[PDB]
């Protein structure tokens, strides 16, 4: 961002048309391949934010003074702001449409009429081709000028409206009235909305005029029969809007469907391990499958409609042609080739215009909504400031008999206060008494009702929430002040920030995110101390702070530093007011007791009652794997064949028109009066009915082929996507737990959440559009070549140049987009930081610096975006110029061989060549979108392929025994277990045996290995040494399901799945209802279930956060007891409810073997045996009765 | 929409 003047101000008209400045920039980019912030130009003075802001605010103020703040319309204001640019744009666009209508139609008509003639006159046809080239070039350049003007106007409007809106929000009264998210969104996308408004509306004012001109030309050429050809668009475009609405409705359905699916995915992956030792995978697998099939059906419907509404333009023109010409020929009217091809070319023209218009209409509607939202955010109450000076400077704060009512309520009544400088005043009261209300009123967010308030000097404020600036430590401490060393060191040492400095290695220069509450409080106090204002107000600075350090800070700062300035103390603790100079008690918005502290206990008021209370790019591999997932090359071949059939059938219809016209009379001898001669008239052929029938067949083929191709393509793409989904789910559910132990769940959730919907709702769309575009262009070029091969050998080098231009433009576009994103991110970060702490900024009167910073950010954010848009326009201009060269050369080629080809063939050739225009930038953009989507699918493919496989659920070891386990005897032998490779071993030579029907409690320090036994016994992580024997059978020789079906545990936290009680208890329904009722009555739950009319169908939400904690624990332990497993282990299950839970557990499993992982000694007291772990090893093994009787026993150490 | 992306792909953001 280093430049003297922008190239815009120094560019002439020709440079403005060819974008020579961006041509040089793109050449430099291609030379280097990378861009930097320094290589781009800064904003010119014409589009500076401040000047536009001044103009917009002046106009808004004038309108407000004119009509009043009751019926103000920002539409008129923006209209006056951009009137001149709008009239220039509409005049230029009118020129564009006039040229693009007068050139092709008139030149084609004259050229075909000359071709139909016999005599050769090259002096005329060369003039005609020169004229048509002139019109094409003029139309292209005028369109470029229109778009440049629209871009400049849109940039100016967006900048002005954004900065004015920011000023308005910075001058806001209350922030809790409206949500923060929408307030951020009002400054995030409204600029894009205004850009779309300006540019695409100025483009919108270009369609109806050319449509009407085309209708008039068609009717005057043909006769009263042109209405049939002009009514097709009227009868059709309602169908397109209907299809759009239906697609929107189906999308609204599938978004909710996929929200449900992703919620289920998050729920299942949250407790992946919990499912892992239960072997319940199949149930959630099937549930995900049925949700997937529902969403797949909705996607099928949406895809049918989308593929219906994709490529109607050639279909529309073909339908218009067939209907019009069948009607014209059946009713005995005559015709020639020239009229036909003029008609089809004009039809192409209105198809272009009417394809341009609709998104412009939509953008205008969105703009209307956005400006209405802005008007809503323009008419709130503005925060006032009390600037009435006091009688004397000694009385810094003065206020006399003022009452207030919170805006949303009278709170404060009949207040009389007076505080002098240098006096410390404390505030005493309860929550809701009015402390916050009074400090806010002094802050100036409250209006003035009675008397007056006198405020002098600056203010210092410390927040209850302790707002933190989004910067490093050294930035927010100065808060716009110059840096000092001794003062900063003294302030830092005063608030005990040294531990904060030592803990973080780069604490002095570490950006703070938008830490601990005490750290925020202390840095807030440090900032207040460094601020050095006049009046220092303060509320509860030691609420979240520790008592000792808070007291030390108070003594070292308030009693030392601010002994000579006015300080207001507010706190919820009344023990600090003993040494305060003056104490004010605040109660129910009215002053009741006040004075000195000693007198304040002397008066024995309500203060004393509460005072004593506290005292007591991607390679071809991705394409190949996607094709393979699609179902092999056969589906690819079928879809290509369908597209080729569609375009070839359109070619068949047009070529049949040509053949019909060329057939002529067919050597028919007719009488025209007193003599007979052969007359080349269409109506004299006795086989025109056959041609009409072939036309009807062509239209039927049109419709049927389009429908079949759309349905087949949508079905194939959705089949491929569902196959990929099923493969990924199958692999991920057979994945190791180390995946989740190492990688956070956020990445996997995002892979399931956003990437999947992205591919499903984007890749088919762009892929199909790109395929249709390329196949249409290729078929038209193939036709023109099939008429003239010299055209093909001429357009070869043009193809090479097009490839070069595409490469250069792709490089430049990618670089520009990267720069735009990298400059956009800190912009949003700054908006969030500013909106977070508005009250403090208003209190310190630092508004101007914030707005200046925001203007800087807006400038260096909008520079690259404007450059990027201009680059896209430049690419479009270049491709349009290439197409103009093509049209010129094909016109000259048609001229040169006059008299040797039938006129109908020349007409079809020129019509197709005209159709070739404006079909290249579409291809480039679609290619870019397709490669981005394939980059996403490449990421998904790498993610799925980089997985691993565990041991199979079935192994050659077979089932151990139908009655396994026979007993509850387990013996350990030298257990060596480690969490990961190279990780320190958690298990180190531990061997023990447990007799059946015994309660065993494992007690040890954190990380001693108490948790490791759960994974060790379940074969979850493979043993690194030794063996584990249960009933004399080694665990490693049993299949995963075989032993996972006979083991059950209870976790520390209740695990409740979304669904029903029946699903949450036993999804497989392998138990009878009476057994469930017996389990519930054993767990004492029928009393809480029977009264519900959905007793076994009671819905359970995520984590089951609707019952009490006792109900959750009871249902969980029921989910353990119904499995009747021989071996069951608890892991720290944790007054009356707790005792009930413990007694229920004691009475429940008295007939099995109990292993207890409990961190509480009191609960495990009286157990049969106690297990002690010494950092992965056992030191004592005996009954706890003899262990508590031994002082030297480790078990007796922590008991005291 | 197919028509919505028609005008955007000309010279505007997608």
């Amino acid at each position: 961002t280093s430049k003297h003047q922008h190239p815009v101000d120094n560019a002439g008209l020709f440079s403005c048309m060819t974008f020579s400045w961006l041509s040089s920039l793109a050449r430099v980019a291609h030379k280097k391949g990378e861009l930097s912030m320094e290589d781009v130009w800064s904003l010119s003075k014409h589009e500076s934010s401040d000047v536009n802001c001044r103009r917009l605010e002046r106009l808004w103020q004038e309108e407000l003074n004119e009509v009043g703040p009751d019926a103000a319309s920002l539409r008129r204001v923006v209209w006056i702001f951009c009137r001149t640019r709008l009239i220039l744009s509409i005049v230029c666009l009118m020129i564009t449409q006039l040229a693009g209508f007068s050139g092709p139609a008139f030149m084609v008509k004259h050229l075909l009429e000359y071709t139909q003639a016999t005599e050769s006159n090259l002096q005329y046809s060369l003039l005609l081709v020169l004229g048509l080239l002139l019109t094409e070039i003029v139309r292209s350049w005028s369109l470029a000028l229109t778009w440049a003007l629209n871009y400049r106007t849109g940039v100016r409007l967006r900048g002005a409206i954004l900065t004015m809106a920011f000023k308005k929000i910075l001058k806001l009264k209350n922030i809790k009235e409206k949500s923060l998210g929408e307030l951020i969104n009002i400054c995030s996308n409204d600029g894009q909305r205004m850009f779309e408004a300006a540019a695409v509306g100025s483009l919108l004012a270009g369609g109806p005029v050319v449509a009407i001109l085309g209708m008039i030309y068609n009717v005057i050429i043909l006769g009263p029969t042109g209405f049939l050809g002009s009514a097709v668009f009227i009868l059709f475009y309602p169908a397109m809007m209907f299809a759009s609405r239906l697609t929107a409705y189906f999308r609204r359905k599938c978004v909710a469907a996929t929200d449900e699916r992703v919620q289920k995915m998050n729920e299942v992956l949250t407790y992946i391990k919990f499912i892992k030792m239960y072997a319940w995978v199949k149930a959630f697998s099937q549930s995900v499958q049925k949700i997937r099939e529902e969403e797949r059906r909705i996607l099928e419907k949406a895809g049918y409609f989308q593929s219906i509404t994709v490529g109607v333009a050639p279909i529309v023109v073909v339908i218009a042609s067939v209907v019009t010409f069948s009607v014209h020929m059946t009713l005995g009217f005559d015709l020639t080739a020239a009229q036909a091809f003029t008609v089809v070319t004009v039809f192409n023209s209105m198809t272009f215009a009417l394809k341009v218009t609709p998104f412009s209409v939509k953008s205008l509607s969105e703009a209307s909504v956005a400006v209405d939202r802005f008007k809503s955010l323009f008419l709130m109450e503005e925060v006032h400031m009390i600037k009435n000076k006091p009688a004397s400077p000694h009385i810094k704060i003065e206020m006399k008999n003022a009452t207030l009512a919170w805006d949303s309520q009278r709170t404060l009544h009949s207040i009389d206060l007076e505080i002098q400088e240098g006096k410390l005043v404390g505030i005493c009261g309860s929550v809701g008494s009015g402390k916050t209300s009074l400090i806010s009123a002094i802050l100036g967010q409250m209006t003035l009702l009675e008397g007056s308030i006198a405020i002098s000097g600056t203010f210092a404020y410390v927040a209850q929430q302790a707002w933190i600036l989004n910067a490093t430590l050294r930035d927010n401490i100065l808060f716009g002040k110059e840096y000092d060393e001794e003062r900063y060191n003294s302030v830092l040492n005063s608030c005990c920030l040294r531990p904060d400095l030592a803990i973080l290695p780069s604490s002095d220069l570490t950006e703070i995110g938008e830490l601990s509450g005490g750290q925020r409080q202390r840095i807030s106090l440090a900032r207040a101390l460094y601020s050095d204002r006049s009046i220092y107000i303060l509320d509860d600075p030691l609420s979240a702070l520790d008592a000792h350090v808070g007291n030390h800070i108070f003594n070292s700062a308030i009693r030392k530093h601010l002994k000579s300035k006015t300080v207001l103390f507010v706190t919820h603790q009344l023990q600090y007011l003993v040494d305060c100079d003056e104490v004010i008690f605040m109660k129910e918005g009215c002053i009741t007791e006040r004075g000195t502290h000693e007198e304040l206990m002397n008066l024995n008021g309500d203060y004393a009652t509460i005072f004593n209370n506290l005292l007591l790019s991607v390679p071809w591999s991705v394409y190949g794997v996607y094709i393979q997932a699609a179902g092999g090359p056969l589906a690819f071949l079928v879809i290509m064949a369908l597209f080729m059939l569609n375009v070839g059938s359109t070619a068949f219809s047009t070529w049949w028109l040509s053949y019909w016209i060329k057939q002529g009379s067919g050597n028919t001898t007719v009488t025209r009066g007193n003599e007979t001669s052969v007359s080349d008239s269409m109506k004299d052929n006795p086989h025109m009915q056959y041609y009409a029938s072939i036309y009807a067949l062509s239209m039927a083929v049109m419709l049927i082929l389009k429908a079949i191709r759309g349905v087949v393509f949508v079905k194939g793409t959705l089949r491929a996507s569902s196959r990929l989904h099923d493969e990924l789910f199958r692999r991920i559910l057979r994945s190791p737990m180390k995946f989740f132990d190492t990688t956070p769940t956020g990445r996997i959730l995002n892979r399931f959440s956003k990437d999947m919907d992205e591919v499903d709702v984007r890749l088919p769309f762009q892929a199909e559009m790109f395929i249709q575009n390329v196949i249409l262009v290729f078929f038209c070029v193939g036709m023109i070549a099939g008429v003239f091969p010299w055209f093909l050998v001429a357009v070869g080098p043009l193809v090479i140049l097009f490839s070069v231009l595409h490469i250069v433009s792709r490089v430049l576009i990618r670089e520009l987009k990267r720069l735009d994103n990298i400059t956009q991110s800190p912009f949003l970060s700054h908006i969030t930081s500013s909106i977070q702490g508005l009250a403090t900024i208003h209190a310190y009167n630092k508004g101007q610096e914030f707005l200046h910073r925001y203007q800087e950010l807006l400038d260096d954010n909008q520079a690259p975006f404007f450059l990027f848009t201009c680059a896209m326009r430049w690419l479009a201009v270049r491709l349009d110029l290439i197409s103009i060269a093509l049209i010129t050369t094909t016109g000259l080629m048609i001229v040169l061989m006059h008299g040797q080809i039938p006129p109908a063939y020349a007409g079809l050739a020129i019509s197709y060549a005209v159709q070739l225009t404006g079909l290249f930038q579409f291809t480039v953009r679609l290619a870019s979108e397709t490669e981005a989507r394939f980059t996403s699918v490449e990421r998904i493919n790498h993610y799925i392929k980089t997985l691993s496989l565990e041991a199979p659920a079935r192994i050659k070891n077979k089932a151990p025994s139908p009655d396994w386990p026979q007993e509850g005897e387990v013996t350990f032998e030298n257990a060596e277990m480690r969490y990961r490779e190279n990780l320190p071993l958690v298990l180190k030579k531990v061997s023990f045996t447990i007799k059946p029907k015994e309660k065993i409690g494992i007690v040890g320090r954190t990380g001693s290995g108490k948790s490791s036994l759960g994974m060790a016994l379940f074969r979850l992580v493979e043993l690194s040494g030794g063996c584990i024997k249960i009933d004399g059978v080694r665990i490693s020789d049993i299949g995963l399901a075989d032993l996972r079906s006979k083991l059950s545990i209870i976790p520390q936290e209740p695990v409740l799945f979304s669904g029903t009680v029946r699903s949450n208890l036993d999804p497989f329904n392998q138990y009878t209802e009476d057994q469930i009722w017996d389990a519930l009555e054993r767990t004492h739950m029928k009393e809480c279930i029977a009264q519900l009319p959905l007793k076994l169908e009671s819905e359970v939400m995520e984590n089951g956060d609707n019952f009490s904690v006792g109900e959750r624990q009871l249902l969980c332990i029921a989910r353990a007891l119904l499995r009747h497993c021989k071996i069951l282990i608890l892991d720290e299950a944790t007054t009356e409810t707790d005792l009930l839970i413990q007694e229920t557990i004691r009475e429940a499993f008295a007939d099995c073997t109990m292993l207890t992982i409990a961190h509480r000694l009191h609960t495990v007291l009286g157990s049969d045996r106690i297990m002690v772990l010494a950092q992965g090893q056992v030191v004592e093994f005996d009954t706890p009765s003899v262990l508590l009787s031994n002082d030297s026993s480790r078990f007796y150490a922590m008991f005291a | 929409d197919a028509l919505e992306t028609a005008a955007r792909a000309e010279g505007l953001s997608l």
